[PDB]
C-alpha cells in the first residue's frame, strides 16, 4: 500500500470518490410497463 | 511537376500579396536551367512601402540544402546587400523542413537580422493559388484600430481569441505577422456564414 | 509570498450601456425561483396577494406577477487592475422564458 | 426525532422540517445506467402504487426512449428531492417534456 | 544435476495496452450489467 497508489484508476481516489459519490435517499427496481401511465409519470 | 506549378504560382503569389516585379520575368526553361546549375532562382518583388522582398527558389540537388555552409555564405551576402529588405522567402523542398542544420543557419541568421522577416517554406504552399482553393475561407487582415475596437466591445484580450500560425497559407499569402489580426469569413451549414477574428501567432519554422 | 488576492471593486455597467439580454434565461429563473423559495422556507414573508400552501407556488407567482425581491448579476469580466466588471437586471422589469 | 419517539405534547412549530412520506405528484429523478444522453436522466411526476405486492418502477412504453430502456429485466435508479432548491429545479429543469 | 529440490517453481505451473472488452471507462453498477444485455 502507498499514498500515490490511490489516486490513478477508476477505483481510486478522483474517479471513485471525487467524479462519482455513493449517495443516500435514492432507490432502484426493475423497470416494468405500464400504459395507463403518462409520459411524464413513473409508478 | 513542382517545378512547373511553382513557375506559375510563385508569380502569382506575388501578384496577390500586391508587389511589383523587379527583374523582367524570364522563361521556364532557362528558370530551370538557372535552379539546376545556380542552385536557385532569384525573384526580387517591390512592396507599397517600398521595402523589397526576395524570393529564393532551391533547387532539390542543390548544395544549399545540403550543405549549411553554403546556405549560411548566401543569406550572409544577400542580407549584408545595401538594399531595403523587409522579407525573405526561401522556398525548399518538404525533407529540407526535417533538416536540423538548416534550419540552426535560417535562425541564426534570423538573430544576427533582427528587424528582417525569414521565413523558409516547403514547395507546396506555392503550388496552387491558395486562396481560390475551394476549401480555404476568405481570409483577410484587419488594422489593429479595428481590432482594438472589437476587442473592447467584447471585453477581451488579444490573448483570449483562437490564433493562428504565420506559416498558415492562407496567412502566408495574406503576408500575416505575429500580432496581427485576420477575419475569416467562412461557410456554415447553421447560419450560412460566420466571421471569427484570429491572432497571428509565430510561425513553426 | 501574497496568496491573498487583492480585493476587487464592483464595477456597475450603467443601464444604457448594457450587452446582455433583458430576458431571463431558463436557468436565471429557476435560480430566482428556487432562491426565492428558500428564502420563503426561512420567513414566510410575502407581497403576494392570493394565498399558495407551498413556497414554490409562491415563489413561481412572484416571478409571474414581477413581485420578487431579487436582483440577477451579471459577472462581466474581472479587470487585472482591481474592478470587477459586472450588470445588473432587475427580473422584475424583464422578460420571463417558458416555464411550464 | 423520531415519529415514533413523539413526546404527549409535541406539535409542530414554525421553523420545523417536517420529513414526509412520498405522495403522488411529487417529482423524481430517473435514471437508466449508462447514461450517454442528457435525457438519461429525467423528472416525472410519481404515481404511487397502492398494491403492496408491486415492486418494479412502472413507466409508459413511449418514455422508454428517453433512456433507451426496455423491459427484459433493466434496472433503473430513482431520487425524489427532498430539498426546495433540488424541487424547484427538478420541476423547471429537468422535467422530461 | 538431478536434484529438485531447487527447481524453479513457476517452471511447473507452466506450458513451458487497453483490453478492448473491459468496461473501465464507463461508470456503471455492477448489479445492473443486464442493462447491456443485447435482446
Ligand atoms: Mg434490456
Amino acid at each position: 500500500p502507498s499514498i500515490m497508489r490511490r489516486l490513478p484508476r477508476k477505483e481510486g481516489r478522483i474517479r471513485k470518490s471525487l467524479l462519482g459519490s455513493q449517495v443516500w435517499s435514492i432507490s432502484r427496481s426493475t423497470i416494468c410497463g405500464n400504459s395507463d401511465l403518462h409520459l411524464d409519470e413513473v409508478g | 511537376m513542382a517545378m512547373q506549378k511553382l513557375f506559375t504560382y510563385i508569380y502569382e503569389f506575388i501578384e496577390y500579396r500586391k508587389m511589383v516585379l523587379l527583374e523582367e520575368k524570364v522563361p521556364y526553361d532557362k528558370f530551370v536551367q538557372m535552379v539546376l546549375n545556380t542552385g536557385f532562382f532569384r525573384i526580387n518583388a517591390e512592396t507599397l512601402n517600398h521595402g523589397i522582398v526576395s524570393v529564393f527558389i532551391f533547387g532539390a540537388n542543390g548544395k544549399y540544402v545540403h550543405h549549411g555552409g553554403d546556405m549560411r555564405t548566401l543569406l550572409t551576402n544577400t542580407l549584408n546587400e545595401k538594399k531595403h529588405y523587409e522579407e525573405l522567402i526561401l522556398i525548399v523542398d518538404k525533407p529540407v523542413l526535417s533538416k536540423k542544420n538548416i534550419l540552426d543557419i535560417i535562425v541564426e541568421q534570423r538573430a544576427a537580422n533582427p528587424t528582417i522577416v525569414i521565413n523558409i517554406y516547403p514547395y507546396h504552399l506555392f503550388c496552387i493559388n491558395i486562396p481560390k482553393v475551394s476549401a480555404i475561407p476568405k481570409h483577410k487582415l484587419i488594422t489593429q484600430e479595428e481590432a482594438q475596437e472589437f476587442l473592447g466591445r467584447e471585453y477581451l484580450q488579444p490573448q483570449d481569441l483562437m490564433q493562428i500560425s504565420a506559416s498558415d497559407p492562407p496567412v502566408v499569402w495574406l503576408g500575416g505577422r505575429p500580432g496581427d489580426f485576420v477575419q475569416i469569413e467562412r461557410p456554415s451549414e447553421t447560419a450560412m456564414h460566420a466571421v471569427v477574428i484570429r491572432f497571428i501567432t509565430k510561425s513553426k519554422i | 509570498g501574497f496568496v491573498q488576492a487583492s480585493s476587487q471593486t464592483l464595477v456597475i455597467i450603467p443601464d444604457n450601456e448594457r450587452i446582455t439580454s433583458n430576458v431571463l434565461t431558463t436557468f436565471e429563473a429557476t435560480r430566482l425561483v428556487a432562491v426565492r423559495a428558500q428564502q420563503l422556507a426561512i420567513n414566510g414573508s410575502t407581497m403576494l396577494k392570493k394565498k399558495y400552501s407551498s413556497p414554490i407556488d409562491i415563489a413561481k407567482q412572484e416571478l409571474f406577477n414581477r413581485k420578487i425581491p431579487l436582483l440577477v448579476m451579471r459577472c462581466i469580466k474581472v479587470t487585472p487592475e482591481g474592478q470587477k466588471i459586472v450588470e445588473i437586471w432587475n427580473p422584475r422589469e424583464m422578460g420571463i422564458p417558458l416555464l411550464d | 426525532h423520531d415519529i415514533e419517539g413523539l413526546k404527549q405534547d409535541f406539535r409542530l412549530e414554525v421553523g420545523d422540517i417536517l420529513y414526509r412520506d412520498v405522495v403522488t405528484g411529487d417529482v423524481a429523478f430517473f435514471n437508466r445506467q449508462p447514461s450517454l444522453e442528457r435525457s438519461s436522466i429525467g423528472v416525472h411526476r410519481i404515481v404511487v402504487l397502492e398494491n403492496p405486492k408491486i415492486s418494479t418502477f412502472q413507466m409508459n412504453v413511449s418514455a422508454c426512449a428517453w433512456y433507451n430502456a426496455d423491459f427484459d429485466g433493466d434496472q433503473m435508479n430513482l431520487w425524489v428531492p427532498w430539498s426546495v432548491m433540488s424541487r424547484v429545479e427538478a420541476e423547471l429543469l429537468c422535467s422530461v417534456r | 544435476g538431478e536434484d529438485s529440490s531447487m527447481d524453479d517453481i513457476s517452471a511447473y505451473s507452466s506450458p513451458g495496452l487497453d483490453d478492448p472488452f473491459s468496461i473501465e471507462d464507463v461508470d456503471i453498477s455492477l448489479d445492473v450489467l443486464d442493462n447491456l444485455a443485447p435482446q
